[PDB]
RNA sequence: AAACUUUCAACAACGGAUCUCUUGGUUCUCGCAUCGAUGAAGAACGCAGCGAAAUGCGAUACGUAAUGUGAAUUGCAGAAUUCCGUGAAUCAUCGAAUCUUUGAACGCACAUUGCGCCCCUUGGUAUUCCAGGGGGCAUGCCUGUUUGAGCGUCAUUU
RNA sequence: UUGACCUCAAAUCAGGUAGGAGUACCCGCUGAACUUAAGCAUAUCAAUAAGCGGAGGAAAAGAAACCAACCGGGAUUGCCUU
RNA sequence: UUUGGGGCCGUUCCUUGUCUAUGUUCCUUGGAACAGGACGUCAUAGAGGGUGAGAAUCCCGUGUGGCGAGGAGUGCGGUUC
RNA sequence: GGCGAGAGACCGAUAGCGAACAAGUACAGUGAUGGAAAGAUGAAAAGAACUUUGAAAAGAGAGUGAAAAAGUACGUGAAAUU
RNA sequence: UCUAGUGCAGAUCUUGGUGGUAGUAGCAAAUAUUCAAAUGAGAACUUUGAAGACUGAAGUGGGGAAAGGUUCCACGUCAACAGCAGUUGGACGUGGGUUAGUCGAUCCUAAGAGAUGGGGAAGCUCCGUUUCAAAGGCCUGAUUUUAUGCAGGCCACCAUCGAAAGGGAAUCCGGUUAAGAUUCCGGAACCUGGAUAUGGAUUCUUCACGGUAACGUAACUGAAUGUGGAGACGUCGGCGCGAGC
RNA sequence: AGGCCAGCACCUUUGCUGGCUCCGGUGCGCUUGUGACGGCCCGUGAAAAUCCACAGGAAGGAAUAGUUUUCAUGCCAGGUCG
């Protein structure tokens, strides 16, 4: 909703900020096993329920 | 078996009156000093309906007699009581419409 | 690099102050040019540098207090000792070696004896 | 109806997020988390719901103060500071 | 424009740029960016300049 | 006769069994006793030169101080005085601190980043208004202090 | 009139204390049914699970208003047995 | 007939650090020797792990003892008021 | 249960705690609750410079490696099925 | 020799994987597309132009509430998704973007929820909401050790929550962005709260005059207490007036 | 100001200069607001915050000078969230 508490604006910050790939750095580290994000959400495939 | 109406309207949830347009409880004055010693005048300001009821109510208007202050009172009106009429309500009242002897 | 404690230690307060928004400015001159160049890690010894300051200043004004509450009962609730709940409620070690004089006179008359059982 | 036509009147929240537990259970019009049982004083626990307890008790989290009490014992909950040997 | 504390209403922020960059104030606007931030429009008097005073900052 | 179907083999596929590995689990034994109003457990939001997590931390924010070891960290960049030294390190130890918003959660409220009261101070020509900064204001119960209430009640007044 | 006593109050009074978490083990309260009985009602499951209150490193119990009937033993707890 | 409390140094307990042996000699295979064979050493240490393949003897450790540091403490062992 | 240790005729990634991995995670449900899958290149990335065909992905060569019958769809690589 | 989680073809067995069916069913509602050029490796589907059509104002339009949460805008861009395609995209990657004294929330109370006091209940907790309570704060100063007690007087509702459609102090035009606007710029206003000085008004009949009156005016003392009004109100019918069309 | 036009300028930021923006009418019209009425009810169709007025007459007040800030003008500020 347009009209919408602090509180769930501060959840969909934070929710912006996670949606994103991996930094490919990450990828070249020593024992490295992460290989994607899995934890990526889009707003088309899974709603947050906040 | 299951609960049946009868029993069920005691809990109160959804057989509760419903009081929204009520004016007030229809209560006579507070008997005080001069309900029981002498008469106390008050005066019909308005008749008016009550809803949830087929009589109508009196708005009288008294005088606290130990504070400045003018105490309003809901009457069931009486078959032939007006506005500006004059209630006498006490021991020594006259046997007229509308008193509270 | 960065400032070193010990060589803070030796200062006054306004001394320590002055430094502090010296260390600041210069921890907004760098935001402003982290924006302009792609990396500036010289931020991190900045910031490292305004907490070192904060804990030295932190440090001299407890031990003042400290000084000043010095001898006495009823010292503050951060100056105290954290140990535990329990431990704080717990019996004195005054308090827990109180005895009546009914069980002193007897523990000064009959103490447990050190003998040995050969002859 | 009772299907794919009533799922589209579906738009008013029943639960909205906790402010103890952040879990989109407390009810709006019980004012009382499903989960945690806010604003009661005792966190809802029950011991038919173990899988709930192993998800919600201590060291789920970050054990903010709680970490350091061994340690703390260990060493004797001792004052003051190291003097340089 | 500024970043800004998102505890710091506009009497902070407009005290604080009076204190930082010695100047005068007209008005300050806030808004809450999608991102959790806080963003301050500050719009100084006309004896000041904003293009004069941000190479100073050393931003442009 | 070819094509097609079927069967077998070789190679290639599909798939992920078997074999071999194991910074994990499970059970037995031993030792110890240590959460919290001095604000616990838990939660939310943030914090890195380049991180979404996990881990760590709290506007002193993958950490400050102290102590020990004694030259690293590492994916890249960068840094060098930090290298025969009060000194590197995502090091270990850890006794000093910081510890947002919360939470038994404590000014009142909370589906609000809502609404107050008191003290000190600063500013705006201000005991009163506005704002900033710092510090406070829960409930029950105990000990005590002070102020009081009650023809409950004693004495003493003229 | 003044000053006490008694009982009851108010204070952001001076100092403290309780709450919540954890809960394997511990002290209590409360309290089923499935089940077994080849059916079922007492019974059994069980003075169990679930629910509630309350602790510690153990808790509890404990120095006999005990056991006995012996030529008598001698707080409590636990094991072997009975 | 018999008596109390303090100090000091030890011991007791806790925690922690550090030091304390002997081959990397020869040939073959192999990408790599920690494999095979030859000659040896240490062993109150041939437990375990690591290292480019099965390593006592390459490294950490292990075993045996030693030298410290910091605490708690009234348990006792001496000394002093 | 917590902290710290030592062991096993235990299980060996469809097993063993649900979880050997960013697991009470992702995800589902209004909610109470429910709840996965997923380990192995090689000693070392030495993770394929360069040529050529192609819009490119890729291919063919070349090259690294003990081995590309180890090429981040990576140990071995079964069967169904093709 | 010891030991057992020891032997699979079945259990509408468990988990995983794979077939035939089969390039098969089918991808047919919502009137409808066509031509050229550009781009590009590549165009039935992208862009532009031209044409032909539809929604037809109780719209396939312009806005909003809930809900969603960045889907908005730009740039780059096609391995997957968009059940054909794809150079396009609500996809992928990288960034930018939401400006308020006047709009809402915030405040009020509604149905109702819910502390305190007290009372129940082994108890988690229940009742109840003004109650069988010693349930508070509001104006003016007096003193000028001096800060604010005592001097006075007043007053008795007795928490709090509960509406982004009810109540409610106060804003408009024009312009501006890739994407924001009653929020930004310009100009022109208004309300509340607080300080305050001048002018004006009033007074030697101390707290104004006029009007027969209805009433009028630039203003033209006024505490406690009390009263009254506004807030504050159904539905239908026709008639009248206005505004926009 | 905005709108509609004309004219003259240019790699271009690109404009610049002139004009008009007027006077009416109509209605069981549409929509909407409002007013005064009428009809309906055994239905008579919220509350509070908040603001004003009145009654009263406490108290305070002028003449060589006072009082008034519901008149006018002037000064400052207007938070948080969306
Ligand atoms: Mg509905
Ligand atoms: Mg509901
Ligand atoms: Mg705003
Ligand atoms: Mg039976
Ligand atoms: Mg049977
Ligand atoms: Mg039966
Ligand atoms: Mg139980
Ligand atoms: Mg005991
Ligand atoms: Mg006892
Ligand atoms: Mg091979
Ligand atoms: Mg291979
Ligand atoms: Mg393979
Ligand atoms: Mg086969
Ligand atoms: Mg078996
Ligand atoms: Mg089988
Ligand atoms: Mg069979
Ligand atoms: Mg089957
Ligand atoms: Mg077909
Ligand atoms: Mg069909
Ligand atoms: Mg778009
Ligand atoms: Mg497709
Ligand atoms: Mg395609
Ligand atoms: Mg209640
Ligand atoms: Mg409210
Ligand atoms: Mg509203
Ligand atoms: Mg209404
Ligand atoms: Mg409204
Ligand atoms: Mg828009
Ligand atoms: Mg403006
Ligand atoms: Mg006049
Ligand atoms: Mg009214
Ligand atoms: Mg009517
Ligand atoms: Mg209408
Ligand atoms: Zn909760």
């Amino acid at each position: 909703a347009a009209q919408k508490s602090f509180r769930i604006k501060q959840k969909m910050a934070k929710a912006k900020k996670q949606n994103r790939p991996l930094p490919q750095w990450i990828r070249l580290r020593t024992n490295n096993t992460i290989r994607y994000n899995a934890k990526r959400r889009n707003w088309r495939r899974t709603k947050m329920n906040i | 078996g299951r609960v049946i109406r009868n029993q069920r309207k005691g809990a109160g949830s959804i057989f509760t009156s419903h009081t929204r347009l009520r004016q007030g409880a229809a209560k006579l004055r507070t008997l005080d000093y001069a309900e029981r010693h002498g008469y106390i005048r008050g005066i019909v300001k308005q008749i008016v309906h009550d809803s949830g009821r087929g009589a109508p109510l009196a708005k009288v208007v008294f005088r606290d007699p130990y504070k400045y202050r003018l105490r309003e009172e809901i009457f069931i009106a009486n078959e032939g009581v007006h506005t500006g009429q004059f209630i006498y309500a006490g021991k020594k009242a006259s046997l007229n419409v509308g008193n509270v002897l | 690099a960065g400032v070193k404690a010990y060589e803070l230690r030796t200062k006054s307060k306004e001394q320590l102050a002055s430094q502090l928004v010296d260390l600041k400015k210069e921890l907004a001159e760098l935001k402003v040019q982290k924006l302009s160049r792609p990396s500036l890690p010289k931020i991190k010894t900045v910031r490292k540098s305004i907490a070192c300051v904060l804990t030295v200043i932190n440090e001299q004004q407890r031990e003042a207090v400290r000084q000043l509450y010095k001898g006495k009962k009823y010292q503050p609730k951060d100056l105290r000792a954290k140990k535990t709940r329990a431990l704080r409620r717990a019996l004195t070690k005054f308090e827990a070696s109180q005895v009546t004089e009914k069980q002193r006179k007897k523990q000064i008359a009959f103490p447990q004896r050190k003998y040995a059982i050969k002859a | 109806g009772k299907g794919t036509p009533s799922f589209g009147k579906r738009h008013n929240k029943s639960h909205t997020l906790c402010n103890r537990c952040g879990r989109r259970s407390f009810h709006v019009q019980k004012k009382t988390c499903s989960s945690c049982g806010y604003p009661a004083a005792k966190t809802r626990s029950y011991n038919w719901g173990a899988k709930a307890k192993r998800r919600h008790t201590t060291g789920t989290g970050r054990m903010r103060y709680l970490k350091h009490v061994s340690r703390r014992f260990k060493n004797g909950f001792q004052t003051g500071s190291a003097s340089k040997a | 424009v500024f970043q800004v504390s998102m505890k710091a209403n506009k009497y902070q922020i407009k005290k604080a740029v009076k204190e930082l960059y010695e100047v005068d104030v007209l008005k300050v606007n806030t808004l809450v960016r999608p991102n959790g931030t806080k963003k301050a429009y500050v719009r100084l008097t006309a004896d000041y300049d904003a293009l004069d005073i941000a190479n100073r900052i050393g931003y442009i």
